[PDB]
C-alpha cells in the first residue's frame, strides 16, 4: 500500500531546532508532491509546506517562514522538514502528507504523524492536594471528592482511586498549562454513606520524575 | 487575490 | 489564505437522523480555471484526517453514497443522509484555491440525549497547598448535557481574581454527558484578604445560575 511514516519528534528547549523525516513507502514517491500539515493541540487547521517532485519548487507560507524548511530526497524515498526557532506555539502533530496526482488539489495519504513539543520546562514532580467538599458537596446521597494534580513536566500523569479498585464515578480532566508546567485534576463520587466512612485514596503517578503518591481524602 | 500557483496544478 | 468558518461547531444526533455541516470561505472559491477547490475532510477519534468529497461534491474512492456535498463560490454544505455510528467525529472543509490552503475549525457529531443539569461542588484550597503559598479554589461542574455552559467566579460578590484555568472532559462513552473543572489560583495573600467565594454557573436546564459557595474564615 501507499504508507508515509513521519519520524523524530520529541521534545525541544525554546528556539531549538529539530528534523523530521518522513519515509514514504509502497508507490512512486518521485512522482508525488507531498506536504507537511500539523495540528494544533487545540486540533486545528495547519499547513506548514509543500514541495514539487524532483523537489525544485516549494511553498511555505510567510509565518512559517524561516522556521520550517521542507526538502526531499527523491534518491531516497524521503521528505523532510528542518524546524530551526521553535516557538512554543509550533507544538504539535506533524502530518506527512501526499497530494492527489490528478492536480485536485486535495491530500490522499496522511501518515500518523509525529509529536512536538517546544519547551523548556525541566522535569518537576507534581504537588498533589487532597479536595474534601467541606461544603456539603450535596449530602443527598453522592458526595464529591478530588485531587488537583499540579504542576509537573512533561505529560502524563496516571490517577487512580483506592489503587484503580475505584473506576465508577471518576473523571480526570485533560490537562493544561499553568504557565509552562501542565496541572490536571480528578474527581471522583461516592455514596455519601461510603465517606468519610470509609478510605478514599487518589494515587499519582509520574514516571518521568520517578513520583507515586497517594494523597487520603480526609475530612477538611 | 492569491490563488493557487501554476506549479501545484502540474502533475 | 481565506478563513473556512463552518457551522455549527457542535452537532449532536441520534443515528439514523441526517445532518449537514455549513462551511463559508471569506472570498470567493472559484479559481482563475473555473474549478472550485472545496474539500471535505473527516478525522476520527485518534486518526489522520480522510478525505470525503473534493472539488465540493465529487465522492473519493469509497465513500459511501449517504454523503454527498453541493454548493457555490463561498458557502458550502455537507451532508449525511442517515448517520452511522462510523460517521461521528470532526469534519473539515479545506479550500486549496488559494495559497495558502486552509481548513475550517472543524464541526463534530456527537451523540444526542435527554437535557442533564451539572452536578456542582466547589472546595476551598488544601491546607497543604497553602502551606506552600499558593492557593487554589476548584468547581466540578459535573455529567451534564448539553455541552454549553458557562461559569463565573466572585470573590466577595465581584468576578474573580485572575487565575482562571478550564477543562473540559470529552462527551462520554457510557452516558454520553460531559464534565468540566474550573481552577482559580490566588496568592495565598490575596486568598486571605477575602472571605468569600464563589462558583456560579448557567446552563439551560435552569432559570437561574446554579451556585456552589463557601466562607473562607468557618469550614
Amino acid at each position: 500500500d501507499v504508507k508515509l511514516v513521519e519520524s523524530g519528534g520529541g521534545l525541544v528547549k525554546l528556539g531549538g531546532s529539530l528534523k523530521l523525516s518522513c519515509a514514504a513507502s509502497g508507490f512512486t514517491f518521485s512522482s508525488y508532491f507531498l506536504s507537511w500539515v500539523r495540528q494544533t493541540p487545540e486540533k486545528r487547521l495547519e499547513l506548514v509546506a509543500t514541495i514539487n517532485s524532483n523537489g525544485d519548487k516549494t511553498y511555505h507560507p510567510d509565518t512559517m517562514k524561516g522556521r520550517f524548511t521542507i526538502s526531499r530526497d527523491n534518491a531516497k524515498n524521503t521528505l523532510y522538514l528542518q524546524m530551526s526557532s521553535l516557538k512554543s506555539e509550533d507544538t504539535a502533530l506533524y502530518y506527512c502528507a501526499r497530494r492527489d496526482s490528478s492536480a485536485s488539489l486535495y491530500f490522499d495519504y496522511w501518515g500518523q504523524g509525529t509529536t512536538l513539543t517546544v519547551s523548556s520546562a525541566k522535569t518537576t514532580p507534581p504537588s498533589v492536594y487532597p479536595l474534601a467538599p467541606g461544603s456539603a458537596a450535596q449530602t443527598n446521597s453522592m458526595v464529591t471528592l478530588g485531587c488537583l494534580v499540579k504542576g509537573y513536566f512533561p505529560e502524563p500523569v496516571t490517577v487512580t482511586w483506592n489503587s484503580g479498585s475505584l473506576s465508577s464515578g471518576v473523571h480526570t480532566f485533560p490537562a493544561v498549562l499553568q504557565s509552562d508546567l501542565y496541572t490536571l485534576s480528578s474527581s471522583v463520587t461516592v455514596p455519601s454513606s461510603t465517606w468519610p466512612s470509609e478510605t478514599v485514596t487518589c494515587n499519582v503517578a509520574h514516571p518521568a520524575s520517578s513520583t507515586k503518591v497517594d494523597k487520603k481524602i480526609v475530612p477538611r | 487575490l492569491q490563488y493557487t500557483p501554476s506549479w501545484m496544478l502540474v502533475g | 489564505d481565506v478563513v473556512m468558518t463552518q457551522t455549527p461547531l457542535s452537532l449532536p444526533v441520534s443515528l439514523g437522523d441526517p445532518a449537514s455541516i455549513s462551511c463559508r470561505s471569506s472570498q470567493s472559491l472559484v479559481h482563475s480555471n473555473g474549478n472550485t477547490y472545496l474539500h471535505w475532510y473527516l478525522q476520527k477519534p485518534g486518526q489522520s484526517p480522510k478525505l470525503l468529497i473534493y472539488k465540493v461534491s465529487n465522492r473519493f474512492s469509497g465513500v459511501p453514497d449517504k454523503f454527498s456535498g453541493s454548493g457555490s463560490g463561498t458557502d458550502f454544505t455537507l451532508k449525511i443522509s442517515r448517520v452511522e455510528a462510523e460517521d461521528q467525529g470532526v469534519y473539515f472543509c479545506s479550500q486549496s484555491t488559494h495559497v495558502p490552503w486552509t481548513f475550517g475549525g472543524g464541526t463534530k457529531l456527537e451523540i444526542k440525549r435527554a437535557d442533564a443539569a451539572p452536578t456542582v461542588s466547589i472546595f476551598p484550597p488544601s491546607s497543604e497547598q497553602l502551606t506552600s503559598g499558593g492557593a487554589s479554589v476548584v468547581c466540578f461542574l459535573n455529567n451534564f448535557y448539553p455541552k454549553d455552559i458557562n461559569v463565573k467566579w466572585k470573590i466577595d460578590g465581584s468576578e474573580r481574581q485572575n487565575g482562571v484555568l478550564n477543562s473540559w472532559t470529552d462527551e462520554d462513552s457510557k452516558d454520553s454527558t460531559y464534565s468540566m473543572s474550573s481552577t482559580l489560583t490566588l496568592t495565598k495573600d490575596e486568598y486571605e484578604r477575602h472571605n468569600s467565594y464563589t462558583c456560579e454557573a448557567t446552563h439551560k436546564t435552569s432559570t437561574s445560575p446554579i451556585v456552589k459557595s463557601f466562607n473562607r474564615n468557618e469550614c
